[PDB]
RNA sequence: CGCGACCUCAGAUCAGACGUGGCGACCCGCUGAAUUUAAGCAUAUUAGUCAGCGGAGGAAAAGAAACUAACCAGGAUUCCCU
RNA sequence: AAAUACCGGCACGAGACCGAUAGUCAACAAGUACCGUAAGGGAAAGUUGAAAAGAACUUUGAAGAGAGAGUUCAAGAGGGCG
RNA sequence: GUUAGGACCCGAAAGAUGGUGAACUAUGCCUGGGCAGGGCGAAGCCAGAGGAAACUCUGGUGGAGGUCCGUAGCGGUCCUGACGUGCGAAUCGGUCGUCCGACCUGGGUAUAGGGGCGAAAGACUAAUCGAACCAUCUAGUAGCUGGUUCCCUCCAAAGUUUCC
RNA sequence: GCCGCCGCAGGUGCAGAUCUUGGUGGUAGUAGCAAAUAUUCAAACGAGAACUUUGAAGGCCGAAGUGGAGAAGGGUUCCAUGUGAACAGCAGUUGAACAUGGGUCAGUCGGUCCUGAGAGAUGGGCGAGCGCCGUUCCGAAGGGACGGGCGAUGGCCUCCGUU
RNA sequence: GGUAACGCGACCGAUCCCGGAGAAGCCGGCGGGAGCCCCGGGGAGAGUUCUCUUUUCUUUGUGAAGGGCAGGGCGCCCUGGAAUGGGUUCGCCCCGAGAGAGGGGCCCGUGCCUUGGAAAGCGUCGCGGUUCCGGCGGCGUCCGGUGAGCUCUCGCUGGCCCUUGAAAAUCCGGGGGAGAGGGUGUAAAUCUCGCGCCGGGCCGUACCCAUAUCCGCAGCAGGUCUCCAAGGUGAACAGCCUCUGGCAUGUUGGAACAAUGUAGGUAAGGGAAGUCGGCAAGCCGGAUCCGUAACUUCGGGAUAAGGAUUGGCUCUAAGGGCUGGCAGCCGACUUAGAACUGGUGCGGACCAGGGGAAUCCGACUGUUUAAUUAAAACAAAGCAUCGCGAAGGCCCGCGGCGGGUGUUGACGCGAUGUGAUUUCUGCCCAGUGCUCUGAAUGUCAAAGUGAAGAAAUUCAAUGAAGCGCGGGUAAACGGCGGGAGUAACUAUGACUCUCUUAAGGUAGCCAAAUGCCUCGUCAUCUAAUUAGUGACGCGCAUGAAUGGAUGAACGAGAUUCCCACUGUCCCUACCUACUAUCCAGCGAAACCACAGCCAAGGGAACGGGCUUGGCGGAAUCAGCGGGGAAAGAAGACCCUGUUGAGCUUGACU
RNA sequence: UGUGGCGGCCAAGCGUUCAUAGCGACGUCGCUUUUUGAUCCUUCGAUGUCGGCUCUUCCUAUCAUUGUGAAGCAGAAUUCACCAAGCGUUGGAUUGUUCACCCACUAAUAGGGAACGUGAGCUGGGUUUAGACCGUCGUGAGACAGGUUAGUUUUACCCUACU
RNA sequence: CGACUCUUAGCGGUGGAUCACUCGGCUCGUGCGUCGAUGAAGAACGCAGCUAGCUGCGAGAAUUAAUGUGAAUUGCAGGUUGAUCAUCGACACUUCGAACGCACUUGCGGCCCCGGGUUCCUCCCGGGGCUACGCCUGUCUGAGCGUCGCU
């Protein structure tokens, strides 16, 4: 497959979350703004919510789709800035907070308005600061530590809608239209019950493998099918 | 069950008849005239092709500007004259 | 701030001139595959091959030397014969 | 510019070429009628009488269809009629 | 008498070039429609009885499922029935699986050929799919089959030596 | 309109090729005019009525119809008069058969206005090339307008469309 | 105007900002209002009237546009503060954040009648025009309560989603006060109130919508997108008979009733004993009442297995609204009981379950090779790991910071291996692939450096990636032996020894969809069983996520036995219809060297034709299939050609 | 006629005694195609090929019955042999089965051919198109006298022969 | 006898075989050897007294004004001082279409000038001229703490 069959059908889903525009209100000042309401967008897993600011020079309603925390209600004042205090939903620049503080929805780099760990039930953790130079630890939920040069800024608190995934799925009938609204590549089809003139892993008469499920990196498009550089296999033992 | 059955649900044309050339040859959804074509601006002629050179020819037509211009071409191109009155 | 120009770049129902495309037997510049031959076949041959793109003319191409040449020398280009 | 190429078109002439299943597929209201959703494919088809003088008049029969007359050198040429 | 050119004539199993098709089939998106009559009582809840407590039983309410018999509707297991130069280049009878949910689908649009689609059968792609239709190269190749037209007279054969 | 004679030239000699086109036979008056219950009498225009007309009787489809109307599609197939060349597998006075004519009337009915899936011009860039990517993507992107001043016009420039 | 929801008649006001309709999933239940039906009486038309019958059927009102009155919803504001807990639904929920008791008030009103509106229309009877005439005159165009009857609309409330159920044009609603208006009246501006005047371009409007107008070479049993839907029987939009509407049997008519065909039934007696094959065919069938095992994921089994009943006529008892402990008036259906009685008759025609116990596979609903296989195939609930932090994972591309994933962030994107519940998934890096690491490094292109030569040429160190080297990798492929002695009668084996690689098949299952020998040995069912179940593995060649054991309910899955019944059979026989046959009209196709009386001989080793012997004596009709090596297709089997295609590899380039 | 089967010759000898009732060691002479082998004459412009169901005639290498010989035939009974094919030679469990086994009975339950008798006469159970399962081998597309399971059967009306 | 199977002489039907006729095809050469936004090629639609097809033409529509010459056409209606035809140098030359305001549902825009309406006071109707792309030398108009002149 190439396109336009498996891709992810979005018709009902409008817009992104964005992270709020950076400016001198961010980077020396702060500014509240109020949660109009919480909803739950199709597509995404977890629900979004509005947050409604105002500009400091024009006068038009505007408004924010950030990430719904987990222990929140609609009516509330947010504050934003560096010069904000210490509760829950709040974003704020690292150098200013302490070490050991579970965020999320945060930057790369200064200027993405938020791509890291966002997703439902998801929390990278910073480790330690570094005051020279600018710089941070931050451990991500696979378990690498990532180096941040400190500029950007970070929601506190986790993201609503966690352990959804822990209860096994409960039956074909809401897994079909589960995977319809997602994405149709759910009737996963054996290579070895596909044909051996697309699929290399096809063909002979009775039903097994007959060669080394392990391929090197180095390998072209139709070729590249199975663990990809697997370096162990089985049950993990341990760590 | 692929045959009689089958030509009964047939009712929507998609080919119909062009403006430009004035054939059985306008797609509806791919908006593109299959014999000349519509949205550009050459007409579709290829040498492979010797039946439809001989189907739609200059000859086929009016030429009412083309027999002028070899009437006026057999007299030698004066502009405007008058003939002699009585 | 205010006053006059040189350069870069701007929009037309500004006056007036162009190209669009049908066709094209001949021609100019480019891309230019295999059936086949090699009693098989890959080097070679078919083969600057069909086909495709762009272009004007009654012709186009074309033209006066950083030439043939070791002869006692000739001296723009073109077609035919050996 | 000069001698070089022309299978399409504009005006003709000529032929040890063919003669209505032949010759251009098409000698006639031929790429026309017709078929395919489409790029496309693609037919059958001449010979009245020199001259229509194309049959008036009687009868059978509802009319169709016959039997006698007339024309002309001959109907031995009777409306799909060398 | 022989060779090369179409070279006594016709004939495939295939290759390349260029256009055209998702109106049948197959997957989506958008906008809409439809799907009788009955069984089972899963949850919320009331009163009573027993018990020191914890709590346990009895009698009603009530409507839940990838629910069932089964209509409309979707396809046709078996009898290899009728027909089998058919009404029909794939129809009909007895006969079923399923029928509030992985249900069928009316219109517009996306996906085209060493490519697409595909709950995976080289399965389907306009009566054609182990590589769609039409035209050109193409009169492609054929140590191989099929045929190849007047008379009279004279002469008069071999199924082998060697090689690839 | 044609034959012989002297030289020359050929698209010059047929029995086949599951040869090509066209024509005609045995077969053969054979097989056949059987998916879904049902018709029977009186008169009639007409030469002519198992099939057409009216009058009577007996039934079928049983509201999920053998009913009335729509969309796609068909394009005069709707009606009147006359006709008897061909068709309705015999049949026909009849019929969607042939020829002459009529027949569709909207401020209030739908399209027309807009967007959805999607297509696509164009800044820009690529491409020898017909052309290709993209729908904001590197762009000199609002030709619109409330009010104030100044010269001018139509109606005593008064007030408005004015410029 | 009022404490208020809000109303009346116009009752200003820019830029800009905000909000609403637009504009929203499905299902279950309840209530109200209409339409179509049901009934009693009264009217206009007809049929029955040998007999009775206050009998049988057709029919009985009102649009758009404005207003009032019913009737619903009220999450709308006040007087007041409730536990000894209250109002309240078919179900529930709410309540000192404000229940019940009381007053007002807006929203929809399609139900009532008023203007429209009886003038029109529907009939009955008569008067003309012989006719042309929205002709003419009298009467009716009713009186009422109901109903789980069918359909439509509205309102209330709950449940389902790991799925959250669309965008655009349009309008007014709200703050907002820069401006336009004026000096006491005939004020100015302002008018969304009632009016008055003129127009609203263009395109199409006929017919069918189907066994004769759509497509299938056609009057083609096929396909075929939607609306409207009477009475009884009955739970039923199921089946049958009748109302409205339509129809004249679908490419023909008459005659008798042969065989053999097609569709149905009836069949004395036995009842799968015929045949691979209860295949086909047949029996049971609904409702009420009693009652129900093995195993179990306790939900299913289950309608388990099983039994009794199924008429007519005429009675009794039980369950409700209105008015003034209490009496009267209106009453719509269900259930229970009893006697008489019908030729044991009753789900009298239609509808209309076959079960019980075993073996194997797959959980199952679902997709499926249009047109030979619907299944043990696939989708599959669960589990296991591989890579990747946007300087990248994967795919596409000829190209432009190319596009998709990405409107996306490890609970994410792709890729596999297996695949309901419950236990295990062992050993082994020998080999092939995967990953990590380096100058301690055999090997090592191009280019650069240095040296010799008059120069093209020659030599030397350096020599990138990769190979080799060291480790892991068996939810990667796969693999997991052979020979001898031996224990107190013997048979047979514990145990011990040797060869050898990577340890040499771990535990289970089993002559299996898996054992050649083999119909392997034992109990079983039967007169008999190459059949089935239960055993031991010693297994040509079983074996543990290429999977194994187990498995409740089920599969248009594959087999075994018993009840149930049947012309499957014994063993054939009979009836109807459609057929076939003859007559009127019409009217093919296949095949064709030529024709079809035989036996023996030979042959290209099986002839109708040649030779020798038998024979043969007009012409047609209904059967039959023995022959015409009966027609078909240059065999679908095999081989060859120096003939072509697809898959696949470490063949070659 | 390599294989199966049958009939004669000499008669080591068995048969208590005794070659020839019943036979037979050693060789040995002929036969056939309901079988397994060899051969390659015609058929690759095709003769629809496994078994099971119904169907008829023909042959004798005779199982019984009719009529006679021959014993180690007291009687029944056993066979050896002739004339001799006129008339007879079942049912069921399993296997797809040809073949083979068992039970009950009778008179015998003897052996064969007809282009491997036999589809415009039936049946597809297994082979014998592709779909899947398990086991082995091949690194790999695939192969397994090793299995399992479901897998489309057209037409006589022409001539002869029969009635 | 009749009827049926075969052969021969004469005649009738289907067939158009042989021969003949050809305003028709095939080949070669000669001189010339040109379209168009001043709207080309192509397609659709209308135009005749009775007019289906071909041919001819474009609302001036089977064709005009004019020239040489001189009494037509036919199945029928009608008239030398120019009917028939040949010539054409002048004009007309519809809609789509390189098609040029946008789409291609023929629906929607914008500017200017005239006639009803009026008595410019504006709505409605009719007619005409206009309205695509990139580019060139003359005019137009404004951008640039790049330059610098002057205050
Ligand atoms: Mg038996």
């Amino acid at each position: 497959g190439a396109g336009s069959v498996f891709r992810a059908h979005v018709k009902h889903r409008k817009g992104a979350a964005r992270l709020r525009a950076v400016d001198f209100a961010e980077r020396h000042g702060y500014i509240k703004g109020i949660v109009k309401d919480i909803i739950h967008d199709p597509g995404r897993g977890a629900p979004l919510a509005k947050v409604v600011f105002r500009d400091p020079y024009r006068f038009k309603k505007r408004t924010e789709l950030f990430i719904a925390a987990e222990g929140i209600h609609t009516g509330q004042f947010v504050y934003c800035g560096k010069k904000a205090q210490l509760n829950i939903g709040n974003v704020l620049p690292v150098g200013t907070m302490p070490e050991g503080t579970i965020v999320c929805c945060l930057e790369e780099k200064p200027g993405d308005r938020g791509k890291l760990a966002r997703a439902s039930g998801n929390y990278a953790t910073v480790i330690s600061h570094n005051p020279e130079t600018k710089k941070t630890r931050v451990k991500l939920p696979s378990g690498s530590k990532k180096v941040i040069s400190s500029a950007n800024r970070a929601v506190v608190g986790v993201v609503a809608g966690g352990g959804r995934i822990d209860k096994p799925i409960l039956k074909a009938g809401r897994a079909y239209h589960k995977y319809k609204a997602k994405r149709n590549c759910w009737p996963r089809v054996r290579g070895v019950a596909m044909n051996p003139v697309e699929h290399p892993f096809g063909g002979g008469n009775h039903q097994h493998i007959g060669k080394p499920s392990t391929i090197r990196r180095d390998a072209p498009a139709g070729r590249k099918v199975g663990l990809i550089a697997a370096r162990r296999t089985g049950r993990l033992r341990g760590t | 069950t692929k045959g009689t059955s089958s030509f009964g649900k047939r009712r929507n044309k998609t080919h119909t008849l062009c403006r430009r050339c004035g054939s059985k040859a306008y797609h509806l959804q791919k908006s593109t005239c299959g014999k000349c074509g519509y949205p550009a601006k050459r007409k579709r002629k290829y040498n492979w092709s010797a039946k439809a050179k001989r189907r739609n020819t200059t000859g086929t037509g009016r030429m009412r500007h083309l027999k002028i211009v070899y009437r006026r071409f057999r007299h030698g191109f004066r502009e405007g004259t008058t003939p002699k009155p009585k």
